[PDB]
RNA sequence: UUGGGCCCGGCUCUUGUCUAUGUUCCUUGGAACAGGACGUCACAGAGGGUGAGAAUCCCGUGCGAUGAGAUGACCCGGGUCU
RNA sequence: GCGAGAGACCGAUAGCGAACAAGUACAGUGAUGGAAAGAUGAAAAGAACUUUGAAAAGAGAGUGAAAAAGUACGUGAAAUUG
RNA sequence: UGCUGUAAAGCUGGGUCGAACGGCCUCUAGUGCAGAUCUUGGUGGUAGUAGCAAAUAUUCAAAUGAGAACUUUGAAGACUGAAGUGGGGAAAGGUUCCAUGUCAACAGCAGUUGGACAUGGGUUAGUCGAUCCUAAGAGAUGGGGAAGCUCCGUUUCAACGUGCUUGAUUUUUCAGGCCAACCAUCGAAAGGGAAUCCGGUUAAAAUUCCGGAACUUGGAUAUGGAUUCUUCACGGCAACGUAACU
RNA sequence: AGGAAUAGUUUUCAUGCCAAGUCGUACUCAUAACCGCAGCAGGUCUCCAAGGUUAACAGCCUCUAGUUGAUAGAAUAAUGUA
RNA sequence: AAACUUUCAACAACGGAUCUCUUGGUUCUCGCAUCGAUGAAGAACGCAGCGAAAUGCGAUACGUAAUAUGAAUUGCAGAUAUUCGUGAAUCAUCGAAUCUUUGAACGCACAUUGCGCCCUCUGGUAUUCCGGAGGGCAUGCCUGUUUGAGCGUCGU
């Protein structure tokens, strides 16, 4: 996930099973005052939802997790 | 410990539904540092911080309800009395109490006497 | 070839998980659970079967609602708060 | 297979997760009796019959 | 011969608080709750716990005392206005 | 079903199937079928340390009233075996 | 270790052991085992025995390691021989995938190896499927049976639209005009069906990620073009043509 | 039905703008990942298909790819199996 | 004579009998009447600082409020947690709440996390198109309201 943070200018986050794609984005806005090029989902064999995040070219998602606090 | 319940009652819709953002964004924030640290009983507090404050607002807005349908014939069914499916089905007590004017007359007429023997 | 050679063309479900008891039991082309009944109204049970009832009865689960009845008996059906002692 | 439907993959998270060695802080609490976990499931012995 | 609405009681139900007298000496033992000596309480020598068979170490047991809150057209002892 | 008190009852192959994470583990497509399994010690004091060995372990040591109690643990018969 | 009794049995010396138990007078019973192809559990001889022989076949050296016929690398010799011992999938399984560690049990020899054991990681879609359609068929509903669980009927003896389009009105009201033969619903990961390709990328994902280049559907809507004084375009004998062209 | 003249169209002409939800997606698919109590010579649907010989997708040899797995050693009586 | 076999004794094995207990069972008696559309019983899936189960609980998730009480919890860790106190722990008590997906199970459907419609608010230049939040739409029957149907029928 880190390096899809670094290299790919994506966010990946654990959320929860029932959201879609349109409450994801949504979220990531209000939250974290960021906009969403894409949203990609998938749930984990653990039975948890992953959302792959990428920012669009205006945000640096390396700023963003450093600023979230994980790296 | 956390939040105290009794202060919370102190409070304001407004200042209730802010405390819960900032316990939420709380929360978050453990959330990231359970990451590393990777051990926080902290956010066993702030969980049940969350849960106090949800109470406090959801029991004050259901007594705002309560006044407003306070002698109302027709009431939220929630806000009912809740005792059993059987015990709501029963007479209640001034249905169980009426009375033909027939036995009325005859209870009047007639009523069991008190008395002793021997004298 | 009736027993291993045949018994190697099992790969087609007659049962599938029921809604109402989570079984596997529920037929898929007779779209009826061979052990609660589903969709019928009622629980499938009989008297002749005394330890079927037994596995699936009232007390195998929660009671998450007539855990309590009791208590709310015993005290009346009490309606209001408790108040405080002064 | 690959191509299964939400309630069966619900179904083998949760047999995943049950399929767990004890924690060993267990072993160390006042009175306790559990010294392995009775109830393993490996995927070729016992299927899990969904 | 006279109806009903109300207030305090009783009774009925739930529930709080409170209680006698050895842990004295010797011996065995890792441990005395064992044995021996001298006792004490007992309307309490039921039962359990405590490092071995414990009335007297602890909880209880027995005996009562004293509060609180419900509920009863369809239980009664009194007031009460009509 | 809920709350109690009892017995010339059974005492872990007995007593309910189940005294234990028992309608559990497991079997069957399914209806259904359905076990085994209680006890170190008062207290883990569950054996520091040295030494041989790749290790498991062994030998010293140690704890304990007891190791003829070492989590293959109360006592530990017979068949069978050195 | 002995003693008593014809006997069923009783008592005692020594060893082991750790919490209760016995004599006598009576009461009571789920009261005495060698057998039941008895029940449950345990254990022998057989016996270090039968056996571990299908599918052409292995070898040298190095590394690792306490330990190498069996692990890894190199070098060979072979085989499957494209109707594969290759490369993928459907059903079924469910983490077996990958990396790291590890060898008590399991891999009927072995084990440093493993689909074993332990700890973590891993599955990204408007375009691939499901989802939708109907098939054989299944099945609600006014109903008709049946004591009833329920059975029968679906082209179903029924007053069966949670209709549609306008001229707009916002007054969230109207007003008309068209109709209602058919249509509850379920039934295909091989039938029908809107639309995506190439290159690169991981330890493990890819028509899903990255880079580039497209496409479909739904919606909004601006610009240009086209059309109109012969109002709703022209051309070609024709087959027909076109950027449009109620 | 609605449309002309100093003017209505139509997004079935070009260009431009916005959006596309939910669930599946790892891996095996078999002389060890499925079913036969098991890592069982059994069973289990289907796609791709090189050179030589040849009528041939048969048999025999080979390239790409994949394996080298099946306890092993020493001998070579009888009786077997092939 | 050894080995081997057999008998006995001692110690060591194998195995789990015996003995002693027992938060269990079994039977008898005594007292009580309280499930559900105000959504039960049951099912699925989740929830803890570190948990697989059992126990508890429901996104307020080994629990929130309240009342009582009065210093713990404990395997380890830990406070922005507490001690002459609105205060540790407490299914002690319990009257206020929360109560996922379901289930008689109720918009339709269900081998699908599939598909509508209505109202209010809200984002996208929007009465339609796309998104979000909250609240609704089952069947049989009863009483009533309103809107109707039939030369069944009275009168004008
Ligand atoms: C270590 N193995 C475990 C263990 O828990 C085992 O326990 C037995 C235990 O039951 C025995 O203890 C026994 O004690 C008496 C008496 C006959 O001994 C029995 O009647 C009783 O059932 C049993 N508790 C004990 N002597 C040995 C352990 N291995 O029981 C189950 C097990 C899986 O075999
Ligand atoms: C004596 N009473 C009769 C009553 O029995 C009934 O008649 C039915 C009639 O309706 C049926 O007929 C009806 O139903 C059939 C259906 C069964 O397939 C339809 O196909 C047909 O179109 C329809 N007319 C006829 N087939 C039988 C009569 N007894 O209806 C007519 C009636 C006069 O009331
Ligand atoms: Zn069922």
């Amino acid at each position: 996930a880190m390096k899809k943070v670094e290299d790919g200018n994506t966010l990946v986050f654990q959320v929860d099973i029932k959201s879609n794609k349109h409450q994801i984005k949504s979220a990531v806005k209000e939250l974290y005052d960021v906009d969403a090029l894409y949203v990609n989902t998938l749930i984990r064999p653990n039975g948890t939802k992953k959302a792959y995040i990428r920012l669009t070219s205006d945000y640096d998602a390396l700023d963003i997790a450093n600023r979230i606090g994980y790296i | 410990a956390g939040v105290k319940t009794f202060e919370l009652r102190t409070k304001s819709k407004e200042q209730l539904e802010s405390q819960l953002v900032e316990l939420k964004q709380e929360l978050a924030t453990l959330k990231v540092q359970k990451l590393q640290r990777p051990s926080l009983p902290r956010i066993h507090t702030v969980r049940k911080n969350i849960a106090r404050v949800l109470t406090v607002i959801n029991l004050n807005q259901r007594e705002n309800v309560r006044a407003f349908y306070a002698g109302k014939k027709y009431i939220p069914k929630d806000l009912r009395a809740k005792k059993t499916r059987a015990l709501r089905r029963k007479l209640t007590k001034f249905e169980a109490s009426q009375e033909t004017e027939k036995a009325r007359k005859q209870r009047i007429a007639f009523p069991q006497r008190k008395f002793a023997i021997k004298a | 070839g009736k027993g291993t050679p045949s018994l190697g063309k099992r790969h087609n479900k007659s049962h599938t998980l029921c809604n109402r008891c989570g079984r596997r039991s529920f037929h898929v082309q007779k779209k009826t659970c061979s052990s609660c009944g589903y969709p019928a109204a009622k629980m499938r049970s009989h008297n002749w079967a005394l330890k079927a009832k037994r596995r699936r009865t009232t007390g195998t689960g929660r009671m998450a609602y007539l855990k309590h009845v009791t208590r709310r008996f015993k005290n009346g059906f009490q309606t209001g708060v408790a108040k405080a002692q002064t | 297979p690959s191509q299964k439907s939400f309630r069966t993959k619900q179904k083998l998270a949760k047999a995943q997760k049950q399929n767990r060695p004890l924690p060993q802080w267990i072993r160390l609490r006042t009175d306790n009796k559990i010294r392995y976990n009775a109830k393993r499931r490996h995927w070729r012995r016992t299927k899990l019959g969904i």
